[PDB]
């Protein structure tokens, strides 16, 4: 509120804990030492600790630039280089009228990534503070923690996912010379702009070199792929997706006029394959087509449906929509190979949403009938998924009948993992019927 | 990200440290802080956030009790608590095998349960900087979008269920 902490607060609250939420502990440091002879942090901890509407001082002590910069200031990034330390007031304002340092609760922001840092530090304690006054010490709290743990699988799946990196392209330094000469005036490069450079054959093979390597480049996309049944379906949705996403920009990236209007100046410069040795050995056209032809089926599946969304109903409803959009492999001509490790993938994640459904069901502290009635209810589910994969099998079996001069390798060689949950389902309702037949021999016998 | 498990050693210090800044006015920590630090309790508790795979979070929760000054006892436990009278200190171990001599930043990211409510502390945070460091983070170059719009929507209940009365007002700069 009123409590303005000055240039020399924020120095000892410097001194007493910025290396012990930023460094190995102590006293002050390096970075601690240019947090506390800096006006920039009694401005920034006077807003967020003296003033109520800041509540995070942000101790923004990155690790970077070892020899750390204290980049303290109200507002936050989420960066994989800031090592951040936001004092959070545990009221609406850290007033220093109280125990100096406890005015506030240290948040170390770390160096990780935003998905990384935000699933660490969520998954860390978001959910637990309002799942525990949810519980613990109405209609509020325990949808926050609901929502607290759904953000922190949502930021660990965004860091677990199958994500495309980004590759460039190296353009020559002539190239963006006569670009510039062009732009000095209203003007935009051609053959004759360059003089005689398309008439240098030392040069020609520069750029000749130079159109290799970014093909070069290209390459490193073009051949980029990966097996369907690799880790989980979600990853598979979230690699075509990113796929499109890079693939896209790179393209854009070739598509720029100094590009394209080096390969006119190699062609007309009578270098007469630039263009066809380049889009030849591209097959970012190919790769486009292909997330063309998987669009559908990559599109409106339930990942989150299931695993974001574990309920029983949820999960139900989510192998309906699973084979809602694995129906759509009519209009996406899946191969059935890919199909197969897809679905195989698709199951795996299955069993890994009934395992949570099962861990939210609480059998063992459910009595024996109740025990016998959510295996029951499990492995209902699990017979829903097996009819799903059985109308997928259907659908493929008609894309057999379809291609079957081509693609008929419907022999359904995927694992129904819905099968072996049931199974174990049938071993738990079994655990729980000899309870109860033992306690019907209590009463009996 | 290191084998060397913190023990109550490493963690007694973290506490000396953490627990006097969370909890005090810097510098020495509680006595029963230290007292539970140096403890079986926090050492097996520590040793496993910074030894074990599933054993990741350590929050020591300087809770500031009466009946005891209030005693910002450090219940060094999983998760943090729900966060009402006390000064909890939840430096969960940033890694899932945290070290003894590195940096306390990078071995056990920081974090609380605060004193307000669960909805009051985190409409607080989140709207402190949840926001903002997911904001400029996307905004440095989805599913940041469904995130971000599920912290909004977080947020937005926090602070809702945070203040019943919530008489704000408006300035014209």
């Amino acid at each position: 509120v009123q409590n303005v902490a000055d240039v020399s607060v924020l120095q000892k609250h410097l001194r007493k804990l910025v290396p012990l939420l930023l460094e190995d502990g102590g006293e002050a440091p390096a970075a601690l030492e240019a947090a506390l002879e800096e006006k920039s942090a009694l401005e920034q901890m006077r807003k967020f600790l003296s003033d109520p509407q800041v509540h995070t001082v942000l101790v923004e002590r990155s690790t970077l630039k070892e020899f750390i910069s204290y980049n303290i200031n109200i507002d936050i990034h989420y960066g994989v280089k800031s090592n951040s330390l936001a004092f959070i007031k545990r009221t609406p304002v850290i007033d220093a009228d109280k125990p100096v340092s406890s005015q506030l609760r240290v948040l170390t922001l770390s160096e990780d990534s935003p998905y990384e840092t935000l699933h660490s530090f969520i998954s860390n304690a978001v959910a637990p503070f309002f799942k525990s006054y949810i519980r613990e010490s109405d209609k509020m709290a325990p949808s926050v923690e609901k929502k607290i743990a759904e953000l922190e699988m949502g930021l660990l799946h965004l860091q677990q996912n199958i994500e495309i990196p980004e590759i460039s392209l190296p353009i020559h330094p002539m190239i963006t010379n006569v670009a510039k000469q062009c732009y000095e005036r209203g003007e935009k490069p051609k053959v004759t702009d360059f003089g005689d450079k398309v008439e240098d054959p030392t040069f020609l093979n520069q750029l000749q070199s130079g159109v290799n390597r970014w093909i070069r480049e290209i390459q490193k996309v073009t051949k980029l792929d990966r097996d369907p049944a690799s880790g989980t379906a979600l990853q598979e949705i979230s690699f075509w997706l990113n796929l499109e996403r890079a693939l896209y920009r790179i393209q854009e990236k070739r598509e720029s006029p100094e590009v394209l209007l080096t390969l006119d100046i190699l062609k007309h410069g009578k270098r007469f394959h630039a263009t066809v040795s380049f889009d030849t050995d591209t097959g970012l056209k190919q790769a486009l087509e292909t997330v063309n032809d998987y669009n559908p089926l990559m599109k409106d599946f339930p990942l989150n449906d299931l695993l974001s969304a574990t309920e029983l109903d949820k999960i139900r409803q989510a192998l309906v929509a699973i084979f809602t959009h694995l129906r759509k492999i009519r209009n996406t001509k899946y191969p059935i190979q890919r199909a197969l490790r897809l679905v195989e993938a698709i199951s795996r994640d299955l069993s890994s949403q009934l395992l949570k459904v099962l861990g939210t069901r609480k059998l063992m502290h459910v009595a024996y009938e109740e025990f016998e009635k959510v295996m029951v209810a499990c492995f209902e589910v699990f017979q829903t998924w097996d009819d799903e994969y059985e109308k997928l099998q259907v659908l493929l079996r008609d894309i057999v009948k379809r291609k079957r001069e081509e693609n008929l390798k419907m022999v359904w060689r995927i694992n129904p993992a819905h099968r072996k949950l049931q199974a174990r389902l049938d071993q738990m309702r079994k655990f729980r019927r000899q309870h109860e037949q033992l306690r019907a021999v209590i009463v009996r016998v | 990200a290191v084998q060397n498990v913190a023990d109550v050693s490493v963690l007694q210090k973290h506490l000396r440290k953490l627990v006097p800044l969370l909890l005090e006015d810097g510098g020495e920590a509680p006595a029963a802080l230290e007292a539970a630090l140096e403890e079986k309790s926090a050492l097996e508790q520590m040793r496993k956030f910074l030894s074990d795979p599933q054993v990741h979070t350590v929050l020591v929760e300087r809770s500031t009790l009466k009946e005891d000054k209030e005693f910002i006892s450090y219940n060094i436990n999983i998760d943090i608590h729900y966060g009402v009278k006390s000064n909890s200190l939840a430096f969960i171990k940033r890694t899932p095998v945290i070290d003894a001599d590195k940096p306390v930043s990078s071995q056990l990211r920081v974090l609380t349960l605060s004193e307000d409510s669960p909805y009051e502390t985190l409409h607080s945070f989140i709207s402190n900087a949840v926001a903002p460091f997911f904001k400029s983070y996307i905004r440095e170059s989805k599913m940041a979008p469904s995130v971000e719009k599920k912290i909004a929507e977080l947020e937005m209940g926090l602070l809702h269920l945070q203040q019943n009365i919530e008489i704000p007002e408006i300035s014209l700069p």
